[PDB]
Order: C-alpha cells, then structure tokens, then sequence
C-alpha cells in the first residue's frame, strides 16, 4: 500500500529513534497545547476507527530503511561456512533497505545494509567520583529518521501534520509519498511496538510498566490496543500499541 | 538393584575389558576379559552385584543358564529382566559408536595422540604430540588403581562415573589408528542410551527385530540460556558479578537435575552442560513429554516472576531413532537431527516467554570462600541461600555436613566425606581471584592499581571460532561427547593454571611488559563451554590473552583458533559499557576474519582496507620485532630512549597522516632512524597486494609500550 511518510530532518543529535507509543505520546501531548483534549479524544477515535503511526526508522538520502520481519530469522536456509557467517550477520540486521525489505516479506534471497546512516555515540563524563555515559544518535549527512502514517487525510492535515510542526518549532519535517508492495497474506510484520490482544507467531519482547511486542515482530489478525490509564496528571494518558501491519510469508515451521 | 540402576551400570562396564585385555592381566578377548575381572572383584571384598554386572561384557543357550545360577530373586530381579538389560546394552553399544598399545587421536587434531595420564587439571595441560604407543605397564597401573576405587565406590551411577571418568578420559575407546573417541565418553552414553531404551519401554524381542534401532524411541533434548550478558553485565562490583555468574551455573543445574530426576535418568545422560548449554538424551513415552512441558513451563514462571524479560530459557526436545545417532550411507544423521533441534531453538527464541498465557494483559547473591558446593535441598528449609526454579541451594562448607538429595561439589571427582544416600554432581567451575590483603576477592580499583605505567582495569573477553561447524562434523553421541568435554574443560579446568604461569615451554614467548608475578592481579568472571571474560591489571591481562591463545593452540592440534576482544579502561567505567565495548570489539575480530585480536583501540582509513584486529602471528611477529628496540621491561623504555620518548610519538603522528589518506606519498618526506627501516620506505609488495602499509600496523606495539612507561 502507500502511505505518508513524515521526514524529521534533525538540526543537531538525537537522544534516541523513537518507536510508535513515544510518537504517539508527543503527538497526543502537543495536540493538547493547540486544541484541548476534545481533539486529542478525535485523534484517538481516529487511531481506534483504523488509522495507524510506525515508529520511527532511519533514512540517507533517497534510501528509506524499515524493520526486518522475524519471519526470515528461521528461514535463513530457505558453501558451507560463507552460509553460517553470513546468516550471524543477517541474524544481527536489525534494519534493510524499502527493496530488500519488500523480498524479505516474500522469502525471496535480500541482502543487507553495508553502512547504516546512524552511529550510537555514548559520550563519558565525571561525577563528584564515577564515570556516566549519555547516548546521543548522530546523522550522516542528508539523513535522519522518519514514520509512516496510513488513515484518512483529514486527520493527518488536522492533527499529525500540525502537531509534527509543533514539535519541530531539534528538527524541521517534510513529507512525500511512500509505497511498499507487501504480499497478500494471513500473516502480517508490525511496523510499529504493539501492546498484543491474541499471542503472537514470532516476537521480541519491549520491557518499558508495559509489555511491548517489538518492530518487525509477527501477528495473525492482531490489531493491537490502546490502552489510559491515570498518573495524577490534570488529564487522562493514553499509550498507543496498535499494529501497523504489512502481509508477511511465513515458512512451513 | 533394580532394572534401572542395573541397565545404568551395565552400559557403564560393557567396555571395562578394554583396559583389563590392555594391561594383559588375563588372556582372551576384552569380552571374555572383562568378565573375568568383575568376577574376580566381586569375590574380593564381597559384593555379588559385580558377579551380575559381569555378564555385560560377554543362540542364548549358555546365556540363559549362566544367568540362573546366578539368583536373580536375590537381587530383586526376574531372569527376564536381565535378559532384556543385556539385550539393551548390547544395542546401546552399537548406537554409542587394531593394535592393544594405540593410544587416544585427538578429536581436535586426529593426526596427533595423548601421552597417557589421568585427568587431573592441576597437574599437566593436555597436548595432542606424536603418536606413541602405550606400554602394557601403564595400563595395568591403571587397572590396578581402578580396581582400588571400584572396591570402595558405593555401586551408584554417580560413585562409578567419576572414577571411570578420572581413569579412562585419555584411554582410546576402540585401538584403531586416528580413533577420536575417550573410553569414559563411549561408556558414559551407552548407559545414557540404555537407561533410555529401557525408559522407552523397549525389551529384547524389540531389540533383537530393530523395533528401537528402527523407530522413534529416544528424545534429544536441548536447553539454551537467553539473555545472559544482560543478567550478568548491566547490573545497578566485581563480587556480585562472580555471584550473578555462579547463580546462572546453580540455577542451570536446578533444571538439568530436575529433568533427570523426573524422567528417571543419570547424569550419563547428560551429553553436555557447557555456557548455559545443555543437552540430555531421554525416551520418547507420552510420559516423558508431559514432564518436559510440566518442567519447561514451571521454569520459565520462575525466570519471569524472578528477573522479569532480562533471563529466558529455550527447552526443546525431537523424537529421534537409533538410527540418527549414526552415520547412515554417507549422510551424518545425527548433526541433521542436532540441525533440526537447533532450529526448533531459534523459534522457541522468537517465542520468549510464550509459556506464559498471562503475558499480553540482591542480599543473597552479596553473600554468595570456605566451601566445597551446595546441597540441591526443598525450597523451604534451614540454610537455603539462594533458590532456582526447582530447589533451594544450600551452602556445603568445609567444617559442616552436606544437605540434600543431591550435592553439588566443586572441581573435584572425588565425593569426599558425604552421605552414602546423596547423589554425586561434580561441577567444574574457572573461579581464579586475585586475594585482597583481606581474604575477599580484590576490586576493579585494587587490580588497576597494580598495572605496569598507566592505571587501567584490563577486560578481554574470548570466544572459540566455527565451533557449530566442528561439532557439527562429529559422527555420533560419544564423539561429540568427547568434544563438548574436551572443549569445556579448556576454559573449566586449565585457564586458572594458565593465570597461575604453568606449561612455560608449550607457551614459550608471548608479548609481556612484566615478569609474570606468583599471586597476578587477575580475576575471571567466567570461563566455560568455548568462551571467557577475564578483568585484572591492564599489562596482566595484555599478557594474558597471548597466554591463553597458544595453550588453546597446543590444547587443540593448532586446528582450531580463538578471537579475543580487549580492553584497557578507567577504573570507575561502569560494567556494563566495558562489557559492550569488549564485545563489539570480540564481533569485529570476528567480522575481520577469526584467529584474530583486537589489542588496543585504533584510528584508520574507512576504505574497507583496514582492518583494527590483528591476526595473532602478525601481532606476535610485530612485537617481537619492535618492543625489544625500544622496551627494556617492567615499565621501562631502553636507556637510548629516555631522552628520545618523543620519537615514539612522532611516528603515532606519521600514522594519523597515513590515516587522513593513505594514497598521499607525505609520511615518506617526514621519514636515529635505523631503529625504523622497515617504516621508512613505501613497501609496493603491499600496494599490489591490496594492503596496508607497515606504518598502519605499528600503533599495535608503540601505544602499549607508552601505556607501561608512563
Ligand atoms: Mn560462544
Ligand atoms: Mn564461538
């Protein structure tokens, strides 16, 4: 299908990539300091009602990288020691290009990223003494991190496009089309972190307290969930774990 | 007895007429041999279970008969009973798997061959040398020691085991030229085998058709840890991490005693438990399955409500025939069968904590130095110290008694003075700690401050190359048992004597800053299964990974290689980030080729030319080349250069210059200079080669030698 993709062009580092109920969390809050929580209420009818956010993956350039999908992790068989040297660094991939991404949902033979267009930087400083360490994500040039948003328009241009705005006032935002041709299937990859309803195929757990499924995590039918709760904030806190899904083949296993 | 411990302890001396015929202490065939002498033993000291274990080692005629005149009844034993348990192990010998002085190959190297000795890990490193045959006077030493231990050992599984295994480790199972296979390995998984068979509920008309040779009656069962460096590193000291470590051993220990216990096995059963690895062969009954579920699932409940997501453990088992514990027409059936387990693994692995339907809705490990093991006890009662998902873990000291059904006793294989009642567990564990002015184990700050120059905590951790693809290529259940046990007790057994400055000549010279000191300022956080993460004095722990490297190297027959990751850090660097940096720097040995080490962070052309490892002969040759020129030892530069550090420095600048672009002909104009002439020139050999040039290599040896002069 295509979908919105949201381009965060940074101006300066970045704490962390964010994943889907942090996006969420910024979007929610910022929608709360334009327009009341009688829109952030319409945002989350909206979600509900069908509409989707990703987390956040890195791009360089015209290379957009998504997730890779549990679902070849089993199937890396599908030379003898180019075979087992490889699968360990196809195994340790946690991100491919749109291309190899596409293929992988197809179980079709990919290859991987060379470079990925991020480093982790931790920088060391002393405290008064022990040594503490901050990671900071710094952007090769041209490149940064953005999320795909699939729903009606209306409530993209009414609450996703001002609220990106908003928070950007760390970076700036554009955005363009995006398409990914994903298999026809019973099966689907999440694109974004989801707070589960049924047990899932394939997964890697997300301890943050919630129980996360993972980005590139399997599911058969599974929506996801959003869930509020009350911290004795002035108002009510909605955490997002809905499932952004692409059709995914799965190996006989 | 029973059918159950007399099966055991039948597949246990089948083969005992090996040594027996070796030492020519009777005349026939070891079968015939073997009898004799359990016969013999049993008549001394007086205990007739002997007298029926004998019958193992030999139309069923004479059979029947020789077996009537000894009373089963006496024993509580049906003839019938017997006939089935021999009929077992006699198949289980032949699923297990010619001049009398052959002695054993290496499984590492099968061109070279063991000196005969005892396994002891305090005495000599093993070494595959040349092929010497054995002289019929060192097996009947043997002999005569083993029949001193049989008379005094209880007539349990768990007596016999360690005896056998302290005798007959460097004993060749069958004197054929280029054997792989130890004796107490072939024996160990006979009556691991047997005990099974019998388990499966196979008798001997099913023996004598194939009906258990031919059809799925056994189990593989495989049991991988997941997420151990995050339960050991990433904590909140170096106390608790060698207290994390040791739990993660106890509580492995509580799941494999737990399975053996229910589905009523041995610890022969036990292939292997090396780096939170285990693997058991069982039987294949509804019975058994359900206990593996029942067990899995109790286990894992634990790990959750314990640790939460950090430590997940993957069970799985596969129905398997006699068949697959073979080669059968070319094909190894046995790794296909250890492939397809391998692979129900890494699914359970992406299904962590699936057992678990309710998933989608720090005092007892500080005082975990005076004791011998634990008793493996109920969870409710006095002295437990710290519980696994099983059992409570009761501390066995020196001047107390033991507690429990089973005792867990550390690097011996000798029970000592513990209850005749008590299960035997021998666990060997690498526990080398440099002692404080106080007792304890020292600190990260202590062994920092007894480098050489600079004060660093050095951290290496190492790791075995393609040992998938080594196991992968062993035949049969006995051989990858003498593998997985030989491999293990590398890093278990040899790696504190290694530390303690033993086997110099098989060592030789290795980079060092200092004279090796008595006590060294070392401390081990584990050493086990192919894998260690040591921490000590920065220049002690340099040393160290050359040590280390070379002992493997004889260990194994120079056929098989480590990569080392290592690290030289400010004290106060928390655990966790020194964990992740040595481990990205094992992964890019790895990535880079393997048989390689990473010394020391380094600057270098992104041109996918440069790599930052060094393969260790090049490393070695580098150093023998240069540190003598400029290094006089034990944190001292040469007398030349004491007025002369800054020439040291200059040539670390001409290297960041060969760094900026190492096309640009610069670092040739900058270059008394006869202390460098390999340096000077612009070698072309290396150009056409695709290669660096020798100036990107230097840093390896001139930034260690300014961290010890300092
Ligand atoms: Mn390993
Ligand atoms: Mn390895």
């Amino acid at each position: 299908p295509k979908f919105i993709a949201v381009k965060l062009i940074p101006k300066g580092p970045f704490r962390d990539i964010p994943r889907a109920d942090t996006l969420f969390g910024a979007i929610g809050n910022a929608i709360s300091a334009i327009h009341g929580q009688s829109a952030v209420e319409e945002l989350v009818d909206a979600f509900v009602g069908g509409a989707r956010i990703s987390s956040a993956f890195p791009y360089s350039g015209d290379t957009y990288y998504l997730p890779k999908p549990l679902s070849v992790e089993p199937a890396l068989e599908g030379d003898e020691e180019e075979r087992y040297t490889t699968a360990k660094r196809l195994r340790k991939a946690k991100y491919l290009d749109l291309k190899n991404f596409e293929l992988a949902l197809r179980l079709r033979p990919f290859t991987i990223p060379e470079e990925i267009p991020y480093a982790r930087v931790d920088v060391p400083r002393v405290v008064l003494s022990s040594i503490y360490f901050w990671e900071e994500i710094r952007f090769r040039e041209k490149s940064g991190v953005y999320f795909l948003y699939s729903g009606p328009r209306e409530v993209f241009d009414g609450y996703i496009a001002p609220a990106m705005r908003f928070l950007g006032d760390l970076f700036e935002v554009e955005f363009h089309e995006m398409k990914i041709d994903a298999p026809g299937s019973e099966y689907s990859v999440t694109l974004s972190n989801a707070l589960p309803t049924k047990t899932p195929v394939l997964w890697r757990l997300l301890r943050k307290r919630m129980t996360f499924i993972a980005e590139g995590s399997i599911v058969k039918n599974d929506p996801g969930g959003m869930e509020r709760l009350e911290l004795g904030l002035s108002h009510e806190v909605y955490v997002y774990g809905l499932t952004f899904p692409l059709g995914v083949e799965l190996p006989e296993g | 007895m029973e059918i159950d411990e007399l099966t055991a302890l039948g597949g246990l001396l089948h083969d005992i007429g090996k040594p027996v015929q070796r030492a020519g202490l009777y005349s026939g065939d070891h079968s015939t041999q073997g009898a004799r002498f359990l016969r013999d033993l049993a008549e001394n000291t007086g205990r007739a279970e002997y007298e029926l274990l004998s019958l193992f080692s030999e139309n069923d005629e004479l059979m029947i008969r020789r077996i009537k005149e000894l009373s089963p009844e006496r024993f509580g034993l049906t003839m019938e009973d017997v006939l089935n348990a021999l009929w077992i192990v006699y198949e289980a010998d032949n699923l297990a798997s010619p001049q009398a002085s052959r002695p054993l190959y290496s499984v590492f190297n099968p061109g070279k061959a063991y000196p005969w000795a005892e396994l002891d890990f305090e005495k000599e490193l093993p070494v595959p040398g040349d092929v010497f045959s054995i002289r019929s006077q060192d097996y009947r030493e043997l002999v005569k020691r083993l029949w001193e231990e049989l008379s005094k050992a209880k007539l349990r599984s768990d007596r016999l085991l360690p005896v056998l295994e302290k005798y007959l480790t460097f004993v060749s199972s069958v004197t054929s030229e280029g054997n792989i296979i130890s004796l107490y390995d072939h024996m160990r998984m006979t009556s691991a085998i047997a005990l099974a068979m019998l388990r499966a509920g196979c008798t001997a008309e099913d023996v004598r058709s194939g009906r258990c040779r031919k059809e799925k009656r056994f189990l593989l069962i495989e049991g991988d840890f997941s997420g151990i460096q995050d339960f050991i590193y990433r904590v909140s000291t170096l106390k608790y991490l060698r207290a994390r470590s040791a739990y993660l051993e106890l509580i492995g220990w509580d799941v494999v005693l737990e399975i053996l216990s229910r589905l009523g096995l041995t610890r022969a059963n036990v292939v292997f438990n090396a780096g939170g690895h285990f693997m058991i062969i069982a039987q294949n009954t509804p019975d058994a399955v359900k206990e593996l579920e029942e067990i899995r699932a109790k286990a894992v409940e634990w790990l959750y409500r314990e640790f939460e997501s950090d430590l997940y453990l993957a069970i799985e088992w596969e129905p398997v025939s006699g068949r697959e514990f073979g080669r059968e027409g070319g094909k190894n059936l046995f790794a296909e069968a250890r492939k397809r387990l391998k692979h129900k693994l890494t699914v359970r692995k992406l299904k962590r904590f699936g057992e678990i339907k309710g998933l989608f809705e720090c005092n007892r490990l500080v005082s975990l130095p005076k004791l011998l093991g634990f008793g493996r006890t109920a969870k409710n009662d006095a002295g437990v110290l710290v519980e696994g998902p099983f059992s409570g873990f009761v501390p066995y000291l020196q001047g107390g008694r033991p507690v429990g059904e089973q005792i867990l006793v550390k690097n011996t294989l000798n029970p000592g003075e513990i209850p005749e009642s008590a299960q035997f567990v021998p666990y060997f564990v690498a526990d080398y700690f440099k002692k404080d002015p106080k007792g304890g184990v020292a600190t990260f700050e202590e062994l920092s401050m007894a480098s050489t120059g600079t004060r660093r905590l050095g951290v290496m951790k190492g790791d075995v190359d393609r040992l998938g693809e080594f196991f992968s290529s062993m035949d049969s259940p006995s051989k990858l048992a003498t593998a997985s046990r030989f491999m293990d007790y590398f890093f278990k057994g040899y790696i504190g004597a290694i530390i303690e400055g033993k086997f110099g000549y098989i060592i030789g010279d290795v980079p060092s800053l200092r004279d090796w000191p008595e006590e060294p300022d070392i401390v081990v956080v584990y050493a086990g299964g192919d894998a260690f993460f040591i921490v000590g004095a920065w220049d002690q722990i340099f040393e160290l990974a050359f040590r280390v490297r070379r002992a493997f190297n004889a260990y194994t027959g120079g056929k098989l290689t480590l990569s080392v990751g290592l690290g030289y850090f400010d004290e106060r660097t928390p655990i966790y980030r020194m964990a992740d940096v040595v481990s990205e720097r094992l992964d890019t040995a790895k990535d880079e080729g393997r048989n390689r080490v990473f010394v020391v962070g380094r600057s270098r052309p992104l041109d996918g030319k440069h790599k930052l490892s060094y393969e260790w002969n090049h490393y070695e040759e580098l150093w023998r080349t240069y540190a003598p020129r400029i290094y006089a030892g034990n944190g001292r530069l040469k007398g030349k250069l004491e007025s002369k550090k800054g020439l040291l420095w200059k040539l670390l600048e001409i290297r960041e210059l060969y760094v900026r672009d190492p096309n640009d002909v610069r670092w040739a104009y900058l270059t008394l200079s006869d202390l460098f002439p390999e340096l000077v020139g612009i070698d072309t050999k290396a150009v056409e080669r695709k290669e660096p040039q020798p100036v990107y290599w230097v840093d390896g040896v001139l930034k260690i030698v300014l961290m010890a002069v300092r």
